[PDB]
């Protein structure tokens, strides 16, 4: 009856599939974005914290639509990034990507898995929809 | 906005008014939320009439004057005095038209109604404010620091207060205010005093008692063992100086004082400690997010600037709640001003320079939406 | 019987106890489940001691005194004080030796276990009783509804009931217990009166804005509409007095707090109103004799005895329920007192005679034959 | 829905058949202190008025038990009342006589319920415990 100790070993391969998926992934991300960040010199070694702010997330989506978004209070605290990225948000939802747990502090915590579950959508809907310019 | 539109960011707290552009780390107008009147008569010819002296010149002529706050405990008593610390705020220190600007104005939750339509109807229609928002106090005390998710415990100068919180949703019927403050203590020290000897039966000498107090009296850690070494003065006495000249000492009454926070039947009511009340807000909580109050105790305020608090907070609700886990407390400087600097952040961000009460906003639609607005 | 042997009949139901010897009609002892404790000193020579006022005394001297419920929603907190309003229940109203009688108690369903066996235990042993029964609060208000089939709502002060009954079977699964009743309301009472500006701070003045509550505040049929018309006060404000002698006047507040029985979004949780409850109770019953647990709701205990519950019920399960068919609601006067009056028929009949908790019954076997007989 | 002036007719007859009950149980108190204050001579018309200054319930604790119990200061005062109970009340606290509202002022005001409330639980500790010689 033993598919609790295995379950211990499942999730472990589940989620180490998915970090199979999600590095790989990132680095997908990671050439992609410093080959639109480099339009404005911003090089991304990673996401999780580069991206973080949401104004550089903001700097992306500026970079892709190749438009100009709003740039609001930004420091150490909590509510400055989460403005930040609520900004992104606005454009992102403007381009239809949902809240599905794409989030603000998801952001700003550089959730690993919605970090690059919100950006990896937004190349879901780059080169399926016009986030691109 | 910054001296261009520009919100105004007043924090009309009692005792205190805060006030400054958007965008400013200080608030240049700092002064004391009071209107002196004379008492006695004088019979010179060439004085300064000066019926209604205002804010920080009543400091200065304190003996004759009848110091008055227009505003007790967010309760706005007296409106015209109210707009004389606001037109003397924004013509002595702002120095500049509210008929330009919006005006971020600040106020306690859990206010009867007429106080924030009024604080914003004469601010619209005395004065003219293109744009306002009367703001709730120790969320804005969150916004300097800049954080969603604890508990805020604003204790200005008239009200403490328990605002929790978790990731930008507040909870409402946790939200608990108190009449345990400035105002508060310095009438306990006024009784405590006595004892000793010395009666100060006038404002002027309750605000130095309150200066007294926001120097000396901190909060006993432990109280009746602060009391018990109280047999013994050794350093728990200290010489104070009037500006008569006169010597004052006082021992335990430095820390029994502030202690009125802490055991409110040093006043005498039903009231408990400022930590049973937090502790009571997290028992309207959801015991998922519960944990993220204890650690994320915030504190804010006036009459939290004394030393020992903290410190007393973090063993008591240890001694309340689960101390399995972790109870932090998160003191940060400028406490009692932060309630106005998140402000001044708060206009900052272009999100909320769509979430003002605009002039005709106020004119043609109500002044209950400023209660829409506000809440 | 009947002042021999004479089960005595005693409700503790929070906020009010209802007692009275067996085959009474009017439970002679009624007051209030308090105890009343000082809180402020007195020097003065020759003054009632009394630490411990208890019940409808402290009513009298609520300003000095701590009010405090023994009970909580049925759960019993303090065991003691709830020994103080049993034995001046037995030695001041029934002004009689328990020692002799069987003491038909009556308490909350769904209760957890200590709450029957203590219950039952320091009547067994502070007191003796030869004989005794706790018992669930609904049915005996069926029992002065003297029915068998339909579904009865009991909210007394601290716990609103939906209990389903088809000819003598009940439907255990199907009873719902929830925290809607006069001790909640008067909270939300009391956070939506301070918006006029009246806070009472003080558990004396909670029980007198329950009277205010328990007087003036119905149920609003439609509720939305209420505070439509709400806009041009006519009759909805009206004047109260204190026994200061000041003077209130409420408008929507009236309706608007027992709607948190109906809406408890305005108190702020997952609860649905008492309605969608005994809905959600025949959700779990028969399909066969879901019928007539529609048009046999029965209504019970001290917070249903507002005006304008009953109409909104039948609109509102009408909503709910098929209306293909009625939907009855059963709401007989004493609807407080029926929970005590048909426990106080219960006693008479002699096949419940057999079925009392005897005293070696509990001694000798255990404090868990309490639950084998009362269920 | 018409519990309220039901409740109005209802507690009428709760305080009815207690009155019932307090009259003739009063009246059992009346015959069994007059058949113990006449001992000391003392006749009682009304236990809310003789028994009411408490030296005089102080005269009945000393006739019960037999024994003797301190007269302080009496008069047309309050204390002088209160003061003359609360040796009355120190000789039932004595007998166990609780507080439950069985109060000093509870006989000085004579209140019909607890000054026969307190008294009826001296019967109850009577005849059941040592109030007596």
């Amino acid at each position: 009856n033993d598919s609790s100790s295995a379950r211990l070993f499942e999730r472990s391969r589940i989620k180490a599939l998915a970090d199979e998926r999600e590095a790989v992934q990132k680095k997908t991300f990671t050439k992609w974005v410093n080959s639109h960040l480099a339009r404005v010199t911003c090089r991304v070694g990673d996401l999780y914290s580069d991206l973080r702010d949401g104004r550089n997330l903001l700097r992306l989506l500026e970079v892709l639509s190749g438009e100009i978004l709003p740039k609001p209070t930004k420091g150490r605290m909590r509510i400055h990034c989460l403005e930040n990225v609520d900004k992104a948000l606005q454009f992102l939802k403007e381009q239809k990507v949902h809240l599905e747990n794409m989030g603000s502090h998801d952001i700003v915590d550089g959730n690993h898995r919605l970090t690059l579950g919100l950006v990896w959508t937004i190349i879901l809907r780059f080169q399926i929809q016009d986030i691109s310019v | 906005m910054d001296d261009d539109i520009a919100a105004l960011v007043v924090d009309n707290g009692s005792g205190m008014c805060k006030a400054g552009f958007a965008g400013d780390d200080a608030p240049r107008a700092v002064f004391p939320s009071i209107v002196g009147r004379p008492r006695h008569q004088g019979v010179m010819v060439g004085m300064g009439q000066k019926d209604s002296y205002v804010g920080d010149e009543a400091q200065s002529k304190r003996g004759i004057l009848t110091l008055k706050y227009p505003i007790e405990h967010g309760i706005v008593t007296n409106w015209d005095d109210m707009e004389k610390i606001w037109h003397h705020t924004f013509y002595n220190e702002l120095r500049v038209a509210p008929e330009e600007h919006p005006v971020l104005l600040t106020e306690a939750p859990l206010n009867p109604k007429a106080n924030r339509e009024k604080m914003t109807q004469i601010m619209f229609e005395t004065f003219n404010t293109p744009a306002m928002y009367v703001a709730i106090q120790a969320v804005l005390s969150l916004y300097a620091s800049g954080r969603t998710t604890g508990i805020v415990m604003d204790s200005g100068d008239g009200v403490t207060h328990t605002v929790p919180i978790y990731e930008g949703y507040a909870l409402p019927h946790a939200i608990l205010r108190l009449d345990l403050a400035g105002r508060d203590l310095t009438d306990y020290l006024m009784k405590i005093l006595t004892e000793r000897g010395y009666s100060f039966t006038t404002t002027a000498e309750r605000e130095i008692v309150r200066d007294i107090k926001e120097k000396l009296c901190y909060v006993a850690l432990d109280f009746e063992q602060e009391m018990a070494t109280a047999a013994s003065s050794s350093s728990l006495e200290k010489s104070y100086e009037l500006p008569d000249g006169q010597v004052i000492t006082i021992g335990n009454e430095r820390f029994r004082c502030p202690e009125a926070l802490f055991q409110p039947s040093f006043l005498g009511m039903e009231s408990c400690g400022i930590h049973e009340t937090t502790f009571n807000s997290i028992m309207k909580c959801d015991v998922d997010i519960r944990k993220d109050l204890y650690a994320n105790t915030v504190l804010s305020g006036g009459t939290t600037m004394y030393p020992g608090i903290a410190d007393r907070m973090q063993k008591e609700i240890t001694a309340l709640a689960p101390s399995t886990m972790k109870i932090k407390i998160i003191a940060p400087p400028e406490r009692k001003y932060s309630v106005w600097i998140g402000g001044s952040i708060l206009a900052s961000l272009s999100t909320f320079q769509q979430m003002w009460i605009s002039k005709q906003e106020y004119d043609e639609s109500g002044p209950s939406i400023v209660h829409r607005k506000c809440f």
